[PDB]
């Protein structure tokens, strides 16, 4: 019941800016807080940013702060997280997160399928 | 802003987890210091599905009129507070009981108004939230994880709980009287007779200082004097463990009983304690509450130490001259 | 802020065995742990939240204890699909963390 199509994955260079949205459904989306999640090729887990059910809470991971901006519409049921500067470090798997408070805290209960992002010349 | 007294803020895991009865005074304290128990009364009264305070704890509550003086004292409690504790009941509301105009009832689940003649909170059920006048519960969706901000909590007027001292009858009477004289305009407030009008004006906001004496209705006064008194008791301490939280009902009264705990200074010279012994364990620390104290107010000739006294918004109609 | 170190990075144990993932916070962070299940292709999946509690639908073999600064993700007796990495998440400050993780293969 409870879905995340990501989208908006692609081959981009470094210095440049992409996309990436999360559509939802299934669950009152305006309610709950959401994340996104990434994970670099042979490497682990890494929480990027969270967002709460309103858009007025936002936080980021130290090695996107400032580049990465999330946001969401809930009048069309998608998050988003736009990014900018983008450097090969962020070459990674991009999964967005639903969480189960009106705040992103940190329960990573319903992920997407993913997105692939790769950066280089 | 404020702070909590022992416990932060709650980061709960489930909605549908239970709400556990506690009997040590710390264990209810530090379930104040969460809206626990607002939540509670949501879920008995409103059928509500969830917690209210996610993160925020009783210190991020809202209040009417926003500057609240008694807030930035964590030890001063609120009339749900002392519904916690049993010092009194906060009502859920009836169709009788008139909704005051002027807090910002949007998106609230709680709000909590002293009456007249008691204490009462309006709540909405899962899903669901005040409209702008607060009359009606509406469906919003940000409500929907049951997981909810301090902020959903409107806690109304400038009001403090404690441990009165009871009064007998005739000092009521003297009093009750000698508000009468003092607002011989009013006929009813929050609809119970006040004076004798035989014509009244229709409901209308009034601000007023009060206090609760133990008896049928509140006492409103116009010219009245406080002196924050500092008077020891048990209540005035809490005992915890620098990890593990709030102190259980047999630990904190070995501590309060028997001086067998550590804590501060004003605890010491209350109960005993100990130290150079400690090397690396845990035993539990009582320190004093954040409050200038039990408050007395002097009103009518008299000097009465109040169960709850504040400045709050109450419904008053006026003679029709 | 928070480093979460996880132990040991790698563990091999065959099918119907007891395995044991241990799990450090560099402070205080009560029970607000989560545990979670990464496998080859397939997005992570939630195993247990605040230290102990058993997500709805996993079966009752995984479990999790402690508080405090030290932690422990066990699975009392192995089967052929728990072979994945594990990773520990703390929730105490509000950047979220993962630990290391640790990844577990198949005696043979
Ligand atoms: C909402 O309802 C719950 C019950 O579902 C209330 O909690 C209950 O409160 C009563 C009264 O304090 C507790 O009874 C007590 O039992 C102990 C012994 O267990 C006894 O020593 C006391 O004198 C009292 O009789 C009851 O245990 C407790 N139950 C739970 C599960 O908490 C709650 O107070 C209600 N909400 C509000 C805001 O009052
Ligand atoms: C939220 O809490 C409820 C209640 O503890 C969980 O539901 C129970 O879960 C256990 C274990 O899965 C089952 O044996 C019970 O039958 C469930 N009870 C009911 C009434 O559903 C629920 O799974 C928890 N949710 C999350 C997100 O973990």
């Amino acid at each position: 019941q409870v879905q995340l199509v990501e989208s908006g994955g692609g081959v981009v260079q470094p210095g440049r800016s992409l996309r990436l949205s999360c559509a939802a459904s299934g669950f009152t989306f305006s309610g709950f807080g959401m994340h996104w999640v990434r994970q670099a090729p042979g490497k682990g887990l890494e929480w990027v940013a969270l967002i709460s059910y309103d858009g007025s809470d936002t936080y980021y991971s130290d090695s996107v702060k400032g580049r990465f901006t999330i946001s969401r519409d809930n009048s069309k049921n998608t998050l988003y997280l736009q990014l900018k500067s983008l450097r090969p470090d962020d070459t990674a798997v991009y999964y967005c997160v639903g969480d189960r408070d009106y705040f992103g805290s940190g329960f990573f209960d319903h992920w997407g399928q993913g997105t692939l992002v790769t950066v280089s010349s | 802003d404020s702070g909590p007294i022992i416990c932060a803020g709650p980061i709960h895991s489930n909605k549908s987890a239970g709400i556990p009865h506690l009997l040590g005074y710390s264990e209810k304290i530090c379930q104040i210091d969460r809206l626990i128990h607002v939540s509670s009364w949501l879920r008995n009264h409103s059928q509500f599905q969830g917690y209210v305070g996610q993160r925020g704890g009783r210190s991020q509550v809202s209040y009417y009129p926003a500057e609240n003086s008694y807030s930035r004292w964590s030890g001063l409690l609120s009339p749900c507070d002392a519904d916690w504790l049993g010092m009194l009941v906060v009502k859920k509301a009836r169709e009788s009981d008139m909704i005051v105009p002027g807090p910002s009832y949007k998106g609230k689940v709680f709000f909590e108004r002293p009456t007249f003649d008691g204490y009462v909170g309006w709540g909405c059920g899962s899903g669901k939230s005040r409209t702008e006048s607060g009359e009606l519960c509406s469906s919003d969706s940000g409500t929907s994880s049951g997981l909810l901000p301090s902020d959903r909590v409107l806690w109304i007027g400038d009001v403090a709980c404690q441990l009165m001292t009871p009064i007998p009858e005739e000092t009521f009477l003297e009093l009750k009287s000698f508000s009468q004289s003092e607002f011989p305009d009013i006929c009813k407030i929050d609809g119970i007779v006040f004076n004798q009008c035989e014509g009244e004006s229709l409901p209308q906001p009034f601000d007023v200082a009060w206090m609760d004496v133990g008896h049928s209705h509140k006492i409103i006064m116009r010219e009245h004097k406080t002196k924050w008194v500092q008077e020891s008791s048990s209540k005035d301490f809490v005992c915890y463990k620098e990890g593990t939280g709030p102190c259980s009902e047999s630990e904190e009264k070995a501590c309060k009983t028997s001086g067998s705990c550590r804590g501060d200074m004003q605890f010491c010279k209350v109960a005993g304690c100990e130290h150079g012994e400690e090397t690396s364990e845990a035993k539990c620390r009582c320190s004093l509450v954040h409050k200038p104290g039990e408050v007395v107010v002097s009103y009518g000739g008299m000097r009465v130490r109040p169960k709850c006294y504040g400045f709050s918004r109450m419904m008053a109609t006026l003679h029709h001259h | 802020d928070i480093q979460m170190t996880q132990s040991p990075s790698s563990l091999s144990a065959s099918i119907g065995d007891r395995v044991t993932i241990t799990c450090r916070a560099s402070r205080h962070i009560t029970n607000h742990l989560n545990w979670y299940q990464h496998k080859p292709g397939r997005a992570p999946k939630l195993l247990i939240y605040e230290a102990s509690n058993l997500q709805a639908g996993v079966p009752s073999r995984f479990s999790g204890s402690g508080s405090g600064t030290d932690f422990t993700f066990t699975i009392s007796s192995l089967q052929p699909e728990d072979f994945a990495t594990y990773y520990c998440q703390q929730y105490d400050n509000l950047p979220p963390a993962f630990g290391g993780g640790t990844k577990v293969d198949i005696k043979r």
